[PDB]
């Protein structure tokens, strides 16, 4: 699978779960930021690596960081 | 589902990019799952042992196929005359016209003349029969069975050497240099003085006479007594018949310099004095190192010492040596840097200075190898790069190398490569501006109006080593000067009677063409550097990527975020850089042979006349000595340039078929993929069969990977066939 | 069959006037290859003063059009009802552009 | 002379490289009437070849063994018209043009908008830099020593490597 | 004269075209008057 | 890595002052910077005359003026050793 | 909560770029929706299906082929009641989406945060630094 | 020239060390 990563500069603007395409991010409670809430990655083995969260990361350098690893099924996109 | 053994997250894909990633990444042992550094220092060694015996099985191979099948014994008895032969033609698929078309050497089957100058070699070196290259062959086989064994032996519990033992630099550099350097430069030195000097004088001398017969007729009496010029008296006369008695010395060390008038040739007995120098030296310089008696030099108190008081390297050379040992990546660079310049070396000096009796008469085989030689050269001086860049990537910590030069060279990293683009683009400009400022003239038929450069600098080099042609009368030129009366005893009458002469390739006449060609290759080898130091200082980060570090060396891309990241990573500034590299060989060995063809006319003016515009070089070179390459075949029959009229297609294809790769992206090809998934499925009678790894379009970094490897391997096999057909089917 | 078509003249500026090549028939120019001395042949225009009435005409009608373009756009322009007419323009773009664009070339 | 090379009007060579450029025109204006437009057309480009020839051969350039001029570039002084002296004039102009885009971009940064003056440009202030670029060296020298040309490194974005 | 028509002209290509096209004339006029300049005449 | 090893004996050169210790030059380490740069001067001189003397180089050159010609670079690391020294009080 | 197998399907006249053999062996993708109406959408796969008024099913090869009708039923025809499952072959069914009833971009008790790294991402280790040690370049 | 016997040791030799590279091979590999 791929390896996602946030880190502690996320702002909580909830745009990365929302580019997600396959349920990967979810927001958590987190008082490090003003708005309270910081992205997850309880659903790694679903991301394909199209880092789409990436693209919506508003902070300066990505806090949502994808790893692309081992390649399954799920993670190449297949269809078949 | 275990294929790479050496990786869990390649052998769990599912796909076919498991076979491909695997075998791709199969000699990166590094990063092979639970490797420590003891196994990987042990591994490296036992497969160097292996790269070692595939060498030696290469050259026992050469010379069997040459005892077996070659005409070595009749091309020494003529060797102007004879075309050498470097193994039969076994095929099938020939026709009699065929079959016909390549029975030249002399022989009775059809053969593949020998273009890698083989021949000359073992001739220069002694060798006279095929009973004697059947016998190296033999001792060759032997020696690789030797390393072979070896190679398994060291992965022996009891014989697997510790990293202590890997990382002794002081004992390998003791030894290499003084054993493995200059102990060989000396035996060889013996095997010329003992073997190679009497066999080139008519004297066989082997195995079952050399300790009965002398050298020298004094006889290492006159070596014991300090009478070393007794080694010199009675050099080889200019009437020498090589090969024979007739014209033959008694001298097996002289510095005479220049040629034998016959051969052609550096003389065998100033390569013999060379090797006996060169090994003193050498063995001289592996003393220098503190192993175990308490004499010499710790390689980290020298690199610690070596900061400059005012400060401007930083802390200098503190922490290097931690930083090459523990990098094998470092190491490697440093080491492919260095053979990379050394065969450029090669391939710049066999051409001026041949050493091999009768080729420089060979044209077809000095192209070849100046050819092959620049082509190693341009392929080992972009992996010191590409490994120069997996260091940073991999094994560069800058904790442990604070304010030394190489953070000091991270900290300026823009300086150097917004340098290299200033310095790129200047040359590009103005070469590129006056290379068309000549088409655009001499097409207007205004020829006189071209801006034509001599080259002064590189003249005054030339006149400076003796060449009379442009009357610099500067330094060996000047016959009363101080380097010239220096050297007037010893070297220089040899030298300025081969500089001077025109039949030879030493120090070549050069004029506007090749000042504009050099610049050309100026703005060739700056712009593959600010490719390849782009991708070697950004390796670690930039602004597009700060934490690319993070990622590796090679991986496709960060997404079309923060505007696009595709060839970001410093793979993709190797794989950007082997085009530019590619070009820059083009440059070379087209230039090379385009000045060496003309000259091997008689028609030295052609070049002098066409190259100093692009139209020249592309109708007086590659279209005028196309013709006899590409009529190796035609519909009214086929000779024996039929192979490398059908190899210069065949790289005309494989480069093009590169385009493929290269234009065409992954999303194109998986879509199609997916296409024939759905109709294999659905195929009766077809569908019985099914595929175990899912059919998937080949990766980003993969197709990279083969599109540059198409591309290189149909730019290797058009020129190769372009140099040897060309060169064969017009002999000058 | 011995003069060859040739419609543009270079000025000598840097030695480019080489490209004024003897075309034929006393004439120095960049030999032309579109086909166009062909056509005005086909038109019956034999004459140099007829090819300055059809450069005019053409003047005329770029200046009409680049005036249909500025007032279809800024001073009368269709709705898009109008557009909408695709039977009302497959009529005359057959009957009225191509047939009476035949008609009157036939004529 | 200088690396062996000829002066142009004394090398054989030039003189039938002038005699062939005069006979390809010549034989183009042989098959042409007198008064005729190309006829003389040929004839003035008869006139500017063997001007350019003229003009050559008194120069002072050094043609080749092929007869065509060649340009010394190493310094020279008797040689210093065709490398040394077009290229100060060159750095001259290079130089000019550096120093009012440069003036420009400083003068742009100081807008409202700044990057509307580098789409539509601001063109009297763009013609005042213009006309300051004749007396760069010194302007931009003067800028260099005040420490107005150079950054300190500490003002300029780098990688963190 | 209209000022947005003078804004229009102040525009980068429109300024790059005539200022590229006024400084091909100048090259075009010199070379036309004085050609054949492969060297500063000393 | 892996600790790298140095040969017995190594001790730290690394330096930021004037001049370095004396411990960079090894088994020179105790001689003074007067006897460095006497040492110095006279392989210089030395140096230079033997090589001076077999400049035209024959096929008979003296062995003893090319092992002498030897100490004109020789003397180069001589008056770096002397600066050495004299800067380290000795 | 479990998916109830019955429900019926959206009107589609079949297409070719449906689910393959690994939906069969490997997994599929179910993803069911209450609809007000009678509509026509586009299928992720192809053409044009209709979903029926009330509760519609389907079977989809990938979890983005789910979530891509969804993004499409909620942005179109504003439905918010999808529920995205995995079925395995041995006939398991495996809610995934919105796992825990309350959407990804919503806070919701209960929720461990992981990935989550304490530093920024300029604080990441040297790969030098974590070569040939098993410590994780993360910190 | 070689003979056929000659040809036959060279095969022999290099049949010696086919069967010490896939020794060194298997070793590699582990
Ligand atoms: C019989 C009438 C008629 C004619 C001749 C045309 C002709 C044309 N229309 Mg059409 N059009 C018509 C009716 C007509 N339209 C109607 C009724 C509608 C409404 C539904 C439209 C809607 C329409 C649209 C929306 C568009 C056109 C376009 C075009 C032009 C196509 C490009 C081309 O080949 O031009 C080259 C051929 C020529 C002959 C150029 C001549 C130009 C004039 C206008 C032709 C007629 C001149 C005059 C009638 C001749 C008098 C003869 C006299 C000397 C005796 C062409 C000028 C397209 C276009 O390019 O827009 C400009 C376009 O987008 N038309
Ligand atoms: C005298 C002692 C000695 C000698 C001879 C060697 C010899 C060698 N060692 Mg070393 N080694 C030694 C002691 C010694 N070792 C000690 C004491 C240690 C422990 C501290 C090591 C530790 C060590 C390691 C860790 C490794 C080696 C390796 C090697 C091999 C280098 C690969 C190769 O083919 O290069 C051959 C190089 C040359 C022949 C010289 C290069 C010539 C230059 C580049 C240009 C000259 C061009 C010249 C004209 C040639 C023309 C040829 C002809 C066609 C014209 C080589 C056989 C490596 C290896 O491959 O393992 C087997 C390796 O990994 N050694
Ligand atoms: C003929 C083929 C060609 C040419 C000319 C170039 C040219 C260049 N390459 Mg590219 N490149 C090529 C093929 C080519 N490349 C291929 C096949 C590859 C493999 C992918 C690469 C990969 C590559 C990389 C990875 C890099 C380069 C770099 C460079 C530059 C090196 C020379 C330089 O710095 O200044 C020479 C400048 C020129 C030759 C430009 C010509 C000047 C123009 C034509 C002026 C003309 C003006 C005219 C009026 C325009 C009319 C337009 C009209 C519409 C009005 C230059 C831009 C390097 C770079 O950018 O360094 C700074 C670099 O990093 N190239
Ligand atoms: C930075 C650009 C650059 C580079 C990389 C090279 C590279 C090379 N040159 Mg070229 N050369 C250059 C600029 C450059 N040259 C210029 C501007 C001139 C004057 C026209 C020459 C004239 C020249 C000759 C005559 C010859 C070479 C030769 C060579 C080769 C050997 C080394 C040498 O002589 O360097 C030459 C290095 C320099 C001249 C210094 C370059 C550094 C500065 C920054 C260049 C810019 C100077 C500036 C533009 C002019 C000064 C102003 C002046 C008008 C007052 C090598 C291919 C030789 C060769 O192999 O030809 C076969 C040779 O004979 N060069
Ligand atoms: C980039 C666009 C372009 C350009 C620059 C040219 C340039 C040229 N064309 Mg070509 N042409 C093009 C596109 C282009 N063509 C296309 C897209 C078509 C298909 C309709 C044609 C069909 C075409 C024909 C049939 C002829 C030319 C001719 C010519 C030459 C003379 C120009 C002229 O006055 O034509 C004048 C054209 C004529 C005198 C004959 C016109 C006959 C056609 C059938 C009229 C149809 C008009 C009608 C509105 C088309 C509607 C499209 C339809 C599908 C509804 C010149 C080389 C002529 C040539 O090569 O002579 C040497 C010629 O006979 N062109
Ligand atoms: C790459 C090597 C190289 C370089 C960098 C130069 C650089 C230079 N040469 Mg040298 N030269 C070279 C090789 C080289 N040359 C070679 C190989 C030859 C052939 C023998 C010559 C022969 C030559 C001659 C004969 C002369 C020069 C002169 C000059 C100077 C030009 C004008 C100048 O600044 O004068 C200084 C002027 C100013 C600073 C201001 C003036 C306004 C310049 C320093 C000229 C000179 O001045 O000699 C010092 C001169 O007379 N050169
Ligand atoms: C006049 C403005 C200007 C100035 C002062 C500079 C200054 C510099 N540039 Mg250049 N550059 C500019 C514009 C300018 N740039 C533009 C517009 C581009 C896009 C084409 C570039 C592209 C560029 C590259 C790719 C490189 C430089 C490099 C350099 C540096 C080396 C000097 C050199 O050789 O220039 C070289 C100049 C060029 C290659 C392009 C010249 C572009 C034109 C001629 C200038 C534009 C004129 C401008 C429109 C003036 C309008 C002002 C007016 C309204 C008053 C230096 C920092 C080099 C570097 O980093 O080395 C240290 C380098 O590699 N620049
Ligand atoms: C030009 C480079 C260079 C320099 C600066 C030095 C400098 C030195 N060497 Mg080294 N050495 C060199 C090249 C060099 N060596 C070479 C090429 C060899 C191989 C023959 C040696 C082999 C060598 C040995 C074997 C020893 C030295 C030693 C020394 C020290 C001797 C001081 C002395 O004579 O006291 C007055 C001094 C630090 C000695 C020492 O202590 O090393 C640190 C020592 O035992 N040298
Ligand atoms: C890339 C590669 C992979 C892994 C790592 C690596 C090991 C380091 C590397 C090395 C690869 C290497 C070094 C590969 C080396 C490959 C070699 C040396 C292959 C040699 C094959 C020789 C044969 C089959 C001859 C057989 C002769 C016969 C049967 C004659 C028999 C007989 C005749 C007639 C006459 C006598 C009697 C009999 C006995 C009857
Ligand atoms: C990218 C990268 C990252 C970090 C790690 C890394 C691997 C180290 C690195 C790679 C770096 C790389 C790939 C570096 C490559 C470096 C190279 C190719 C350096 C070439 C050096 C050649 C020199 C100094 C020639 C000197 C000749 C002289 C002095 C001749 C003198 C003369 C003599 C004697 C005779 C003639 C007269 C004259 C002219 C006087
Ligand atoms: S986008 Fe970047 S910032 Fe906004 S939430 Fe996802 S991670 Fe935190
Ligand atoms: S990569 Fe695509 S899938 Fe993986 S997390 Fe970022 S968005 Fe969701
Ligand atoms: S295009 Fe291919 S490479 Fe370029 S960014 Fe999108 S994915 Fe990465």
């Amino acid at each position: 699978s791929h390896s996602v990563k946030v880190y502690d500069t996320c702002i909580g603007c909830t745009q990365c779960v929302r580019a997600c395409p396959c349920d990967v991010l979810e927001m958590v409670s987190w008082d490090g930021c003003k708005a309270g809430q910081i992205a997850s990655a309880p659903r790694t083995e679903d991301c394909i690596g199209c880092k789409r969260c990436e693209t919506a990361c508003p902070t300066d350098f990505l806090s949502v960081r994808v790893y692309l690893g081992g390649e399954t099924t799920r993670s190449m996109g297949l269809a078949y | 589902t275990k294929f790479p053994k050496f990786s869990q997250a390649l052998a769990q894909d599912p796909a076919t990019r498991r076979i491909w990633y695997g075998l791709a990444t199969a000699h990166d042992l590094e990063s092979h799952d639970g490797m420590t550094e003891e196994n990987l220092y042990q591994k490296i060694f036992a497969s160097h042992f292996g790269h070692l015996a595939v060498i030696f099985l290469w050259t026992s191979g050469n010379l069997f196929h040459v005892a077996w099948q070659g005409n070595f014994e009749q091309w020494v008895l003529n060797p102007l005359k004879v075309k050498p032969i470097a193994h039969a033609i076994w095929d099938p698929h020939f026709g009699q016209p065929a079959v016909k078309a390549f029975t030249k050497g002399g022989v009775s089957y059809p053969v593949n003349i020998a273009t890698s100058g083989v021949y000359h070699w073992w001739y220069t070196i002694g060798m006279r029969s095929n009973t004697d290259l059947y016998a190296g062959s033999l001792f060759l086989l032997f020696l690789a069975g030797v390393f072979l064994f070896a190679g398994w032996l060291h992965l022996q519990p009891k014989f697997r050497p510790g990293l202590s033992w890997f990382k002794n630099n002081e004992s390998r550099l003791n030894h290499h240099l003084s054993g493995l350097f200059g102990f060989s430069s000396l035996a060889w030195s013996a095997h010329l003085i003992h073997v190679a000097i009497p066999e080139a004088r008519g004297q066989h001398v082997c195995w079952d006479n050399f300790t009965k017969v002398a050298p020298h007729p004094a006889g290492l009496q006159p070596f014991f007594t300090g009478n070393w010029g007794a080694y010199a008296a009675s050099p080889d006369t200019t009437n020498h018949i090589f090969g024979t008695s007739e014209g033959a010395g008694t001298a097996i060390l002289t510095f005479l310099g220049g040629f034998h008038p016959q051969t052609q040739a550096l003389w065998l007995t100033d390569i013999a004095h060379h090797h006996l120098a060169i090994g003193v030296v050498f063995i001289f310089a592996g003393h220098m190192y503190r192993t175990n008696w308490g004499i010499g030099h710790s390689l980290k108190e020298i690199l610690d010492a070596h900061r400059p008081p005012g400060g401007r390297l930083g802390a200098g050379h503190k922490g290097i040596f931690e930083t090459l040992t523990n990098s094998l990546h470092f190491q490697l660079g440093l080491a492919l840097a260095s053979l990379g310049v050394i065969t450029s070396l090669v391939a710049q000096h066999m051409y001026a200075l041949p050493s091999y009796a009768f080729i420089a008469k060979d044209y077809v085989t000095q192209s070849a190898l100046y050819t092959h030689h620049q082509y190693i050269a341009g392929f080992l001086m972009v992996g010191a790069f590409a490994h120069g860049a997996i260091f940073f990537v991999r094994d560069y910590d800058p904790e442990q190398n604070k304010n030394n030069v190489l953070a000091r060279i991270l900290d300026h990293k823009e300086a150097i490569i917004s340098h290299l683009s200033w310095v790129s683009l200047f040359l590009g400009f103005h070469t590129l501006g006056i290379y068309v400022h000549n088409d655009v003239v001499v097409a207007f038929g205004t020829p006189e109006k071209q801006i034509l450069v001599e080259p002064v600098f590189a003249q005054w080099i030339q006149a400076s080593s003796g060449k009379a042609l442009y009357g610099f009368d500067v330094l060996l030129s000047s016959t009363n000067s101080v380097a010239a009366n220096a050297s007037s005893n010893i070297w220089l009458p040899g030298w300025l009677e081969a500089i001077n002469s025109g039949k030879n390739s030493l120090f070549l006449p050069i004029g506007p063409g090749d000042f504009l060609i050099h610049h050309a290759i100026a703005l060739a080898l700056h712009t593959t550097t600010l490719i390849l130091v782009k991708g070697a200082l950004d390796a670690r980060g930039s602004k597009l990527m700060p934490d690319k570090k993070d990622f590796g060396y090679a991986f496709p891309c960060d997404g079309p975020g923060r505007g696009g990241t595709c060839d970001i990573s410093a793979w993709d500034a190797f794989y950007l850089s082997m085009f530019w590299m590619l070009n820059t060989i083009g440059w070379v060995t087209f230039y090379w042979h385009w000045k060496h063809i003309t000259i091997w006319q008689g028609n030295a003016g052609q070049f002098n006349e066409s190259s100093t515009y692009i139209m020249g070089w592309l109708r007086d070179y590659l279209w005028l000595n196309s013709s006899p390459l590409i009529n190796g075949y035609n519909p009214f029959g086929m000779n024996s340039l039929s192979v490398w009229s059908w190899m210069f297609l065949f790289g005309h294809l494989i480069w093009a078929t590169g385009f493929m790769f290269l234009i065409s992206w992954r999303g194109y090809w998986q879509e199609l993929i997916e296409t024939l998934v759905w109709a294999h499925e659905r195929t009766p009678l077809a569908n019985l069969v099914r595929w175990k790894d899912k059919p998937v379009a080949l990766s980003i970094v993969q197709a990279r990977l083969v599109g540059l490897i198409h591309f290189t391997a149909g730019y290797i096999f058009t020129y190769a066939a372009f140099v040897i057909a060309s060169t064969t089917g017009k002999f000058g | 069959t011995a003069v060859k078509p040739s419609a543009q003249v270079v000025w000598p500026i840097v030695g480019q006037e080489v490209l004024n090549g003897d075309v034929g028939g006393g004439f120095q120019g960049v030999q032309v290859t579109s086909g166009f001395f062909q056509i005005w042949r086909s038109s019956g225009i034999t004459s140099e003063v007829e090819l300055y009435w059809c450069a005019l005409a053409g003047l005329i009608m770029s200046g009409l059009m680049i005036f249909a373009g500025w007032f279809h756009y800024h001073k009368a322009a269709p709705k898009l009802e109008w557009f909408q007419n695709a039977e009302s323009m497959l009529n005359h773009h057959l009957s009225g552009l191509l047939g009476l664009g035949c008609l009157s070339w036939a004529g | 002379d200088v690396a062996g090379l000829t002066p142009c009007g004394e090398s054989k060579e030039f003189a039938r490289r002038l005699d062939g450029s005069v006979k390809k025109l010549q034989t183009r204006l042989s098959k042409y009437e007198a008064g005729t437009p190309p006829a003389l057309a040929l004839q003035k480009q008869i006139d500017k070849t063997k001007n350019r020839f003229d003009r050559y051969g008194k120069a002072g350039l050094l043609c080749g063994t092929d007869g065509l001029p060649h340009l010394i570039t190493d310094g020279r002084w008797t040689h210093s018209g065709e490398f040394v002296i077009p290229g100060l004039l060159f750095l001259y102009v290079a130089g000019w043009i550096g120093w009012v885009g440069r003036s420009y971009v400083l003068f742009a940064r100081t807008a409202d908008k700044p990057t509307e003056k580098e789409i539509i440009i601001d063109v009297p202030v763009a013609l005042s830099f213009v006309s300051t670029g004749f007396i760069w060296p010194f302007s931009a020298f003067k800028e260099f020593t005040s420490g107005n040309l150079i950054v300190p490194a500490d003002e300029i974005t780098v990688s963190p490597r | 004269m209209d000022s947005n028509f003078l804004k229009y002209l102040s525009t980068a290509p429109v300024l790059f075209t005539v200022w590229l096209s006024f400084t091909a004339s100048f090259i075009i006029e010199a070379n036309r008057f004085f050609p054949d300049m492969l060297y500063f005449p000393m | 890595f892996s600790p790298v090893p140095s040969p017995e004996g190594t001790k730290e050169t690394y330096w930021e002052t004037k001049a370095p210790s004396s411990d960079v030059l090894g088994i020179g380490a105790g001689v003074s910077s007067g006897n460095f740069a006497a040492a110095s001067v006279f392989a210089a001189l030395v140096g230079g005359y033997c090589t001076g003397q077999v400049i035209p180089l024959t096929v008979e050159p003296n062995p003893l003026f090319l092992a002498g010609s030897f100490l004109l670079p020789y003397s180069w690391a001589l008056h770096v050793a002397a600066w050495i020294q004299k800067n380290n009080g000795k | 909560e479990t998916l109830n197998l019955q429900i019926p399907s959206p009107t589609f006249e079949g297409s070719t770029g449906g689910w393959l053999r690994a939906a069969e062996v490997e997994e599929k993708y179910a993803i069911t929706w209450t609809s007000p109406k009678e509509q026509v959408f586009e299928m992720p796969t192809g053409g044009a299906a209709i979903m029926r008024q009330g509760e519609n099913l389907l079977y989809l090869a990938r979890k983005e082929q789910c979530l891509a009708l969804a993004t499409q039923v909620k942005n179109s025809f504003k439905i918010t009641d999808y529920k995205v499952y995995r079925i395995f072959p041995s006939g398991e069914v495996q809610y995934l989406h919105p796992k825990d009833g309350v959407f990804p971009e919503k806070v919701n008790a209960g929720r461990v945060g992981v990935g989550n790294v304490s530093h920024s991402i300029g604080k990441n280790l040297n790969p030098a630094q974590i070569k040939f040690t098993s410590k994780s370049f993360n910190g | 020239m070689i003979s056929d016997t000659q040809i036959f040791i060279a095969l022999i030799l290099a049949l010696v060390s086919l069967v010490l590279a896939i020794r060194l091979g298997r070793a590699l590999y582990q």
